[PDB]
RNA sequence: CAGAUACUAACAC
RNA sequence: AAGUGUAGUAUCUGUUCUUAUCAGUUUAAUAUCUG
């Protein structure tokens, strides 16, 4: 008694959002709904995949962890004591990373994929 | 300017760019949360302060290097291809109907006067530098655990109510100071390393510069 | 498996072995919110008995900073029986 | 970047008011919350005026608030319901201005939840119980008493749950020195829940339902439930023991109607209209509020309709049984 | 096996060179109890799903007849048995009603398990017969077991009831009710009405404070058998009676008031264990009276009781002193009774050397005299016994010391007098000196009775300081073991200003006393300097401390348990605060030592060690100790890593985490799975740590977790997520929801994960970001997936949600997306789409 | 095995492909954004 | 060998079978084995 | 599973709407100021608010399907 | 009733090298009658020795209280013998 | 489905 | 010569099944099991 995925793309506001599996849901209406929501995150995409997750990153050779900019500065990775500037990598040198926005969730292929501020800070 | 911003009644803010020549209205950028909003006050050119119907307030701005000069597009989430980002979240505790960047009295600094539906009138202001505002974090931290809220609810939680309390001190708990038996303000205060009329006076201060 | 019935006055204690630990998440870290078991835990043979394995109680049992954040103190007698 | 909060004006809004002697001493005080805001007025008879005598930021949501008194005590006890999880009981006390926590009793997870206690609070009239309730399937009761040294102390909860079974309002009941009585306006929705046609979600009827609290036996017990001809949106606590004939007053659209337990009669009464009313004649009328004056020789309750018109309700008695209601316009 | 006598030629194998000599369903069921018997885990987990299964084609008959003679076989292990009874309790279930004609062949074979006295076998036999009783309506148990009812046997009696009181804990007291209403009046037979009244006995026992809304009825169904000509139903209805007043305590005295007059006209009329029965009923009722009725009531059982002491039975012993506590400890009891009427004739009878010479006796009489002394006072009962304790008998000097013992530490010593003081001391002192066996009870009362009176003991110290200096010169292992013990415990007192030139003393002496040839006698040799550095400033010890590192060393090397946990404690004293009275060389060296500690198997030696090597961080900085702990991350046993990664954690904490943090990121590139994930797991004791101060450093750690995150191996994945909880939930706050988002965006991926750890952990870490950046996002990622056409997404999902519903309930409302409305539902909430 | 395994058993047809069958699961969601 | 491995973890790849060996000792038994062999075939 | 409000793989739409609904009730039943907006809203007592919000807590979206 | 590790063989090491075969009866035979002592002499065995018990009761009592056991300047190490361990050097 | 190996849980003794 | 047990994962080794043409049990789909 299911829809076809020609019959439920026709029915709904964003056909693009309608995958073959989605036909066999329970309600298929209310789940494609739901994946056109605003800000809603995707399954991982590795939900039917055989292999489990990131199991087939494998036969890849991988250099050791970049160290943040500022730890790398403190020479400590050449050590292996001057405390001052140990503090000041963290408390001075300390920068951000390139932090990643809601939603964009990993996978194993990922990797290799007036116009003044108000009330700002016045300055030290 | 040519920017536009537009509440949604449950999907937030919205940017907007009108562009003459082409006399189109164009979205540029959306937020990444539902907040049911009630009032918006522009900030400054990038950065909007809204209240919603569930007593939060929040601000808004567009991260740097936003443009606005803008089947095959989809954009982001299902929304617009930039996202504002939250740099401030706030349960106030009562529904926000106004807000308002201000100065209340003559040569004083400017604030962010609200309103409430239960008729109370406050302010957010923002902390001039560092020491100021880490002076008044000590102080939040300690009223929080050694002069806890009356009926019982954690102050943090109450002040997350609907999303994570970010970059506001409730300057109304850092007030309970002066309500306190002495022994504890002399705990709370050898604790920040001052001594209570310095706490006190901290506390006037601010609260002085920016509206009586 | 916990009680999970309603907390009462009753307070949990600790064993010499068991003391420092959260009952709910074994942490040795920040106790903060002083433990209530239901009644029927704190009764006859079972008064001041540890909450987490049933020994003699020397100690007043704590949940920790992270339970008390994440309100895991409030579902109810955390004797594990 | 950091912002500071301040409140400049404190809400001015009132969403519960309560009486008693807080000082202890014989004059009248009347705690309000303001929903964020706990704070205490003196009205002075003399002047007619009212003063504040201490406000406090509460930080939470005070849902409910009940007056108690331990019986041959002097001093009123305000006991605070909240989206904190916990029955807080508070004494003033004048000499430091403050309120002063005597305890703190922890339930449940903080918000306002629908199967969390703390939307209806109701204390026996003796001051022996208090009963903490949700709006849904959760009551629990404390046992209240004083120790050797006249503190008060507090028992460990009895519940009183009941699955899909919504709370509309609950009220101690005066039973004088009999074991502790609640009423509560309930109405159990599992029928309309399991019946595709609708037709059991129409034919629900909204019950009151009393438990009593065995002291001797130390549990609650769902004594007495029956059904109500159209819902009441609330009850009122009728003065028992000596001072009158117990039982409860339920508000319901255009009428209030006296129960009691036993061999009483339901008495019912509709609502006066204001005459040559220019409202919607669709439109039924509840009572939106009530307040209850009590003296030695006898009582009358105060009801306001939603158009701001008090009714001075009386209650006429043989022997032990009520008879009728009397309503009188008051004010408006 | 293990013991038996082994050749020259077996001896010799054992060395190596260099060592100088000084129907078909039927079958069926066969090769699957086989299989979950024996075999592996697997098999047994397809064996019981097999066989639960197919007893609904066997039926119940053919399956109990080949499981109840597994189940008597007697050589059959007790988690053997435990596996059958799970298998047992299964079959049960899906038999249901089948199981109705077998009910007697089943029960028959299981009552012996009601009464054998192994708590196991017979909480087993109570489960089973639990199941019996929930496949098997009401009716048929009470069909099966109304015949035995009246079994002339005692023993069957008595397991009739144990079952009838199983039945009652599953099918409710209402339901068996009337069938007891008309057993306990049933005429025919008195052992009927007998065993009806057992089981309302047996009900009370097994089910307590669970009694009480019932506790009127229950009494009601017992009521007449206090008035019955047959001597042994008013014995065994009293006994009922105590059984339901002990279940009901505190509350419930309203339901007893029938019982009371039958009570009191029986016991001024019985004699014997009719008596004692009696006494023991009113003796568990007298503590639910209110203070006028317990005082009354009290001064009635006296005119019998007193006159009951003289008895030589003794279970009329037990039960006398038994009602002698229960009067006593009532609350309403005027003490002025106690004192004048109760004491005298209880002294003159119990208070003599005979009652030490039996365990049941002595124990008895000790905590009736301990809760004498809880209502009349300290210094009444203690003038009353202390004389005693210079009587010839040493199990009597035991008995008296150990009721003294048990009063002082529970009462105090502000109720004695000067003079009792002296009496106390003295007996105390020869009691002491005077044991030819080392006995903890004289070294608890010493300790106790000391510490009780505290500063007042001044004039006293001298002579006890000479006397157990003196027995720590007895060449006696044991001896000196006892008094070191002594020193330990007397150290409290030892406080007192002019006490410390005397525990100078004691100092050096356990200083010489450190080769101990015992390891035991060590322990408290290190226990009493424990106690005297705590008591006494490191510059004021006798000892120097700068000489005692040194000698500590071989010490913490020794392998036994009592010195090991021990010396651990007396240099960890030391190292947090007398630092400074030694090399950073000697400290170092002592690192090494605690290096080999963690592999310790207490776990209470490792907590202290992981303490130490972090107490001699803050004396001697982190960078030297933080090298030693991370190359022994590379050790295999996983007890010793975990236990090193907690000691990082420490010296982070106890030393700013900026100046540990750069090289445990610099271990990570080691390329280890052991050194990463230990790398990983400091983060995560760290991170709980730190609380607050972890802001600080969220953003350089947030690479690396991610780097683990996108990493194949599940343990850094695990371990990963373990990080982001505490991070998350110590960060809360406090902004850093950036950080924390791009993290979920790594350990989302990872709720399909089947691991029970890796699952537990990623769960654990989606809590603690719920708190961190909020229910709305949680509930964002989990949108999509409850609705999900695959079952398995939506079991995880509907999980998730359940933690984040159940976690914030009230910011949800918020939260949840727009439903469209159908054409017979209204979806929409209206109210928030009001505007004003 | 492995024929069962990548579902090659099964044979799904597309006609806006000139009536392809390409015997796969995978195959088939691979073509839509493929040249045929 | 040009398929044999060691990963950032400190266990072994061989690379022709994409197969992950706790040991040394693992890789050699891999090596003489069905896929391994199939592999060289 | 204890816990009303919760869900599991088989939960419909009707519940789960059923669920949001009667905990959206709730939370407006609670949050004072949520109530006043309302009230002020309709142009309505608070009382009759609060009663047309326990009304509607029995069905609150219409029969199950 | 004890546990599966524990064994009349009680493999000994920070033994003195001066020992003599009377203290090592004197220390070990305190516990129980001794079935046979072997004590390592060479450069790679000094120094440790297996005592054996008749009875496995007391072997558990001997390696309960002898581990730590200070003679000379030493403190013994004192464990249930492990074939497996036994035979390491091979 | 069995064997070998590695690992997890401040797991326990 | 710092051992053993409990609960649970992961990875090599040696086993990984030709089918017509449909139905059913199942599953997201396949596979599995039964005609
Ligand atoms: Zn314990
Ligand atoms: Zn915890
Ligand atoms: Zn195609
Ligand atoms: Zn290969």
């Amino acid at each position: 008694n299911r829809f076809t995925v020609a019959e439920l793309k026709q029915l709904v506001a964003r056909p693009d959002v309608v995958e073959m599996h989605d036909v066999t849901a329970q309600d298929p209406k209310l789940l494609v709904h739901l994946k056109a929501t605003r800000n809603s995150v995707p399954v991982p995409r590795h939900w039917c995949f055989k292999r489990k997750y990131l199991q087939g990153k494998r036969g890849i050779e991988k250099p050791p962890f970049e160290l943040p900019d500022f730890i790398k500065r403190t020479g400590i990775q050449e050590m292996r004591i001057d405390y001052q500037k140990l503090h000041d990598a963290f408390f001075k040198w300390q920068t951000k990373p390139k932090l990643t926005i809601h939603g964009d969730l990993y996978y194993e292929g990922k990797e290799f994929e007036d116009r003044t501020p108000w009330g700002e800070l016045e300055p030290s | 300017g040519h920017r536009v911003i537009v509440s949604d009644v449950q999907e937030s803010f919205i940017w907007v760019r009108y562009k003459r020549n082409e006399n189109q209205l164009i979205i540029f950028a959306d937020d990444t949360y539902p907040r049911w909003v009630t009032t918006a006050s522009l900030l400054d050119y990038d950065t909007v302060a809204g209240a919603d119907k569930f007593g939060n307030i929040c601000v808004v701005r567009l991260p740097p290097n936003t443009n606005d000069e803008v089947l095959w597009d989809r954009g982001l989430l299902n929304g617009a291809s930039q996202k504002a980002e939250v740099i401030m979240n706030y349960h106030v505790g009562e529904t926000v109907l106004s807000l308002q960047k201000t100065t209340l009295i003559p040569g004083g600094s400017e604030s962010l006067v609200y309103t409430t539906l239960s008729g109370g009138i406050g302010i957010l202001v923002p902390f001039t530098s560092h020491e100021d505002h880490d002076f008044f974090q000590h102080v939040e931290m300690h009223l929080r655990s050694e002069h806890p809220p009356l009926c019982g609810r954690d102050h943090l939680s109450f002040r997350s109510y609907y999303f994570p309390v970010k970059n506001v001190i409730d300057g109304d708990l850092c007030e309970q100071f002066n309500s306190m038996e002495p022994n504890k303000q002399k705990n709370v205060s050898e604790e920040l390393d001052r001594t209570p009329p310095e706490v006190s006076k901290k506390l006037e201060d601010i609260r002085t510069r920016y509206a009586f | 498996i916990f009680c999970r019935k309603q907390a009462g006055v009753a307070i949990g204690r600790l064993c010499e072995k068991c003391d420092g630990k959260c009952v709910i998440c074994d942490s040795y870290v920040r106790p903060c919110t002083l433990v209530r078991i239901c009644d029927e835990c704190n009764y006859g043979s079972y008064q001041g008995r540890c909450v987490i394995c049933g020994g003699p109680g020397v100690s007043d049992a704590y949940y920790c900073k992270e339970c008390t954040i994440q309100e895991k103190d409030r579902d109810g007698c955390p004797k594990i029986v | 970047m950091f912002l500071y909060n301040l409140t400049l004006q404190r809400a001015t809004g009132i969403s519960f008011a309560i009486h008693g002697n807080f000082s202890g001493t014989k004059q009248q005080e009347i705690v309000v919350s303001r929903g964020k805001i706990l704070e205490l007025l003196r009205p002075d008879p003399n002047t007619g005026k009212v003063h504040t005598l201490l406000t406090v930021e509460v930080f939470g949501v005070i849902r409910s608030l009940m007056a108690f008194r331990l019986t041959g005590g002097t001093k009123d006890y305000i006991v605070v319901g909240s989206d904190s999880g916990r029955i807080v009981i508070l004494e003033y006390q004048p000499s430091k201005n403050m309120f002063e926590k005597i305890h703190q009793e922890t339930f449940g997870k903080s918000g306002c939840r629908r199967i969390v206690p703390g939307q209806f609070l109701a204390v026996d009239p003796k001051g022996r119980a208090v009963m903490i309730s949700a709006i849904e399937k959760q009551k629990l009761v404390y046992i209240l008493n004083r120790d050797a040294a006249a503190r008060l102390t507090i028992s460990s909860p009895l519940e009183a749950h009941k699955a899909n079974t919504l709370v509309y309002h609950v009220v101690g009941v005066d039973v004088g020195f009999e074991n502790p009585m609640f009423a509560c306006l309930e109405m159990d929705y599992e029928e309309a829940d399991n019946d595709p046609t609708g037709e059991a979600a129409a034919n629900t009827q909204q019950t009151l339902t009393f438990y009593e609290l065995d002291l001797g036996l130390n549990h609650v017990v769902r004594k007495y439930s029956e059904p109500l001809e159209e819902h009441g949106n609330f009850l009122i606590t009728v003065p028992g023991g000596s001072d009158g004939p117990s039982g409860v007053l339920i508000c319901s659209e255009n009428y209030i109607t006296y129960k009691n337990f036993g061999d009483q009669p339901d008495i019912r009464c509709p609502i006066p209209r204001r005459r040559n009313d220019l409202d919607d004649p669709e439109r039924g009328m509840i009572f939106v509020c009530s307040a209850t004056h009590k003296t030695k020789s006898m009582f009358f309750f105060l009801a306001q309709t939603e158009q701001g018109d008090i009714f001075k309700i009386t209650l006429e008695t043989d022997e032990d049984m009520v008879t009728e209601i009397r309503l009188k316009y008051f004010d408006t | 096996e293990r013991n038996r006598p082994l050749s020259d030629e077996e001896l010799d194998a054992m060395f190596p060179e260099g060592y100088k000599v000084l129907e078909q369903k039927e079958r069926k069921i066969m090769k699957l109890l086989l299989k979950i018997k024996n075999g592996t885990p697997p098999m047994r987990k397809a064996a019981l799903r097999q066989i639960t299964d197919k007893a609904r084609e066997f039926g119940a008959g053919p399956l109990f007849n080949q499981i109840l003679p597994l189940l008597m076989s007697p050589t059959l292990e007790d988690q053997e048995r435990h596996l059958l009874v799970k298998v047992i309790d299964r079959i049960l279930y899906k038999l249901d009603d089948l199981v109705r004609p077998y009910v007697h062949k089943i029960l028959v074979v299981i009552e012996p398990l009601l009464i054998d006295e192994d708590y196991y076998a017979r909480v087993e036999g109570r489960e089973i017969i639990s199941n019996l009783a929930k496949a098997a309506g009401l009716a048929t148990m009470i069909s099966t077991m109304r015949p035995d009812i009246d079994n002339m046997d005692e023993y069957v009696r008595n397991t009739t009831a144990r079952a009838f009181a199983v039945v009652a804990s599953a099918l409710g007291i209402p339901s068996l009710l009337p069938f007891l209403k008309a057993v306990c009046k049933s005429k025919k037979s008195w052992q009927a009405r007998h065993t009806g009244i057992k089981i309302v006995q047996q009900i009370a026992i097994l089910m307590g404070c669970a009694i009480l809304p019932h506790l009127r009825s229950l009494v009601e169904i017992i009521e007449h058998g206090l008035v019955d000509e047959q001597q042994k139903v008013r014995t065994i209805s009293a006994l009922a009676i105590a059984a339901l007043a002990e279940a009901a305590t505190p509350y419930g005295i309203e339901s007893f008031d029938s019982v009371l007059k039958p009570l009191w006209k029986g016991i001024r009329q019985h004699r014997g264990k009719g008596l004692a029965a009696f006494l023991k009923a009113i003796g568990y009722l007298i503590p639910l009276m209110d203070a006028e009725y317990a005082n009354y009531y009290t001064r009635e059982v006296m005119l019998i009781l007193i006159r009951e002491f003289q008895s030589p039975d003794e279970e009329m012993k037990k039960i006398v002193l038994k009602v002698v506590k229960q009067c006593c400890g009532t609350d309403g009891v005027e003490a002025n009774y106690i004192k004048t009427e109760i004491l005298p004739p209880f002294f003159k009878h119990f208070w003599q050397h005979r009652m030490a010479l039996d365990r049941r006796n002595y124990r008895q009489l000790v905590d009736t005299t301990v809760e004498l002394a809880n209502k009349v006072g300290a210094a009444e009962i203690i003038s009353r016994i202390v004389d005693d304790l210079k009587d010839e008998a040493e199990q009597y000097r035991k008995m008296v010391m150990e009721t003294i013992e048990k009063i002082m530490g529970n009462l105090g010593a502000a109720d004695i007098d000067h003079k009792l003081e002296e009496q106390l001391i003295d007996g105390i002192l020869y009691a002491f000196q005077e044991q030819t066996t080392e006995d903890s009870v004289m070294l608890n009362g010493f300790g106790t009775v000391v510490n009780a009176l505290g500063k007042r003991v001044k004039p006293y110290l001298p002579q006890i300081c000479g006397t157990v200096l003196w027995r720590l010169n007895n060449k006696s292992a044991k001896v000196r073991q006892q008094a070191a013990d002594l020193i330990s415990r007397t150290a409290v007192v030892m406080k007192t200003c002019q006490e410390e030139k005397l525990m100078g003393h004691l100092g050096v002496v356990l200083y010489e006393y450190l080769g101990e040839e015992y390891p035991e006698v060590l322990g408290s040799i290190l226990g009493a300097l424990k106690a005297i550095v705590n008591v006494i400033g490191m510059h004021k010890m006798t000892p120097p401390i700068k000489d005692l590192l040194p000698r500590l060393t071989p010490i913490l090397k020794n392998r036994h348990e009592k010195v090991q946990e021990n010396c651990i404690d007396l240099v960890g004293r030391i190292a947090d605060r007398g630092a400074e009275y030694v090399s950073a060389r000697e400290w170092m060296r002592i690192c090494f030592e605690l290096l080999e500690l963690l592999k310790a198997h207490k776990k209470a030696i490792r907590r202290a060690t992981v303490n130490t090597f972090g107490y001699i961080a803050k004396a001697i900085g982190p960078h030297d100790v933080l090298a030693t702990l991370l190359n022994n991350l590379k050790v295999q046993e996983r007890q010793n890593r975990v236990c090193t990664t907690v000691a990082i954690a420490i010296v982070a904490e106890t030393c700013s985490p900026f100046t540990v943090l750069p090289a445990l990121m610099n271990e990570y590139r080691v390329p280890e799975l052991n050194v990463q994930n230990g790398v990983l797991k400091s983060l995560s004791f760290l991170f709980e740590y730190i609380g607050e101060m972890g802001k600080d450093y969220i953003y350089a750690v947030t690479p690396l977790l991610e780097d683990a995150l996108m990493d194949r191996d599940l343990v850094h994945r695990q371990t990963a997520s373990a990080v982001v909880q505490h991070m998350s939930l110590g960060v809360y706050g406090f902004g850093c929801e950036d950080s924390l988002n791009h993290l979920l965006n790594y350990v989302w991926p990872n709720v399909f994960e089947t691991s029970p750890h890796v699952i537990q952990a990623v769960m654990g870490a989606l809590e603690g970001l719920r708190v961190a950046i909020g229910p709305c996002r949680m509930l964002q990622y989990c949108l999509q997936g409850l609705f999900h056409p695959a079952r398995k997404v939506r079991d995880v999902y509907w999980k998730i949600y359940n933690s984040i519903y159940i976690g914030s309930q009230d910011a949800l409302i918020a939260h949840y997306p727009r439903i469209y409305n159908d054409d017979k539902n209204t979806y929409i909430r209206y109210e928030l789409d009001y505007i004003l | 095995w492995l024929y069962k395994l990548h579902g090659l058993n099964i044979n799904y047809n597309c006609e806006i492909c000139g009536n392809y069958t390409y015997r796969g699961p995978k195959a088939f969601q691979r073509h839509f954004a493929e040249w045929r | 060998d040009p398929y044999f491995m060691k990963n950032h973890l400190g266990s072994y790849e061989c690379k022709l079978c994409l197969t992950l060996h706790n040991n040394e000792g693992s890789y050699l038994a891999h090596t003489q084995g069905k896929k391994h062999q199939t592999n060289l075939a | 599973s204890k816990y009303i409000g919760t869900g599991h793989a088989d939960t419909t739409k009707w519940e789960w709407l059923v669920n949001q609904h009667r905990d959206s009730y709730c939370s407006y039943m609670g949050h004072f100021d949520l109530l006043n907006y309302f009230a002020i809203a309709e142009n309505e007592s608070k009382a009759r608010v609060r009663f047309n919000l326990m009304e509607k807590m029995l069905q609150p979206c219409g029969p199950p399907a | 009733r004890l546990p599966p590790e524990v064994n009349r063989i009680l493999y000994i090491r920070n033994l003195p090298y001066k020992i003599t075969a009377e203290e090592m009866y004197d220390i070990f035979g305190k516990y129980g009658p001794i079935r046979q002592i072997r004590v390592g002499n060479t450069p790679e065995t000094r120094g440790t020795a297996y005592v054996v018990y008749e009875d496995i009761f007391d072997a558990k009592n001997a390696c309960d209280h002898l581990s730590g056991f200070n003679v000379c300047n030493r403190y013994l190490v004192v464990l249930y013998y492990n074939a497996n361990r036994a035979f390491q050097k091979m």
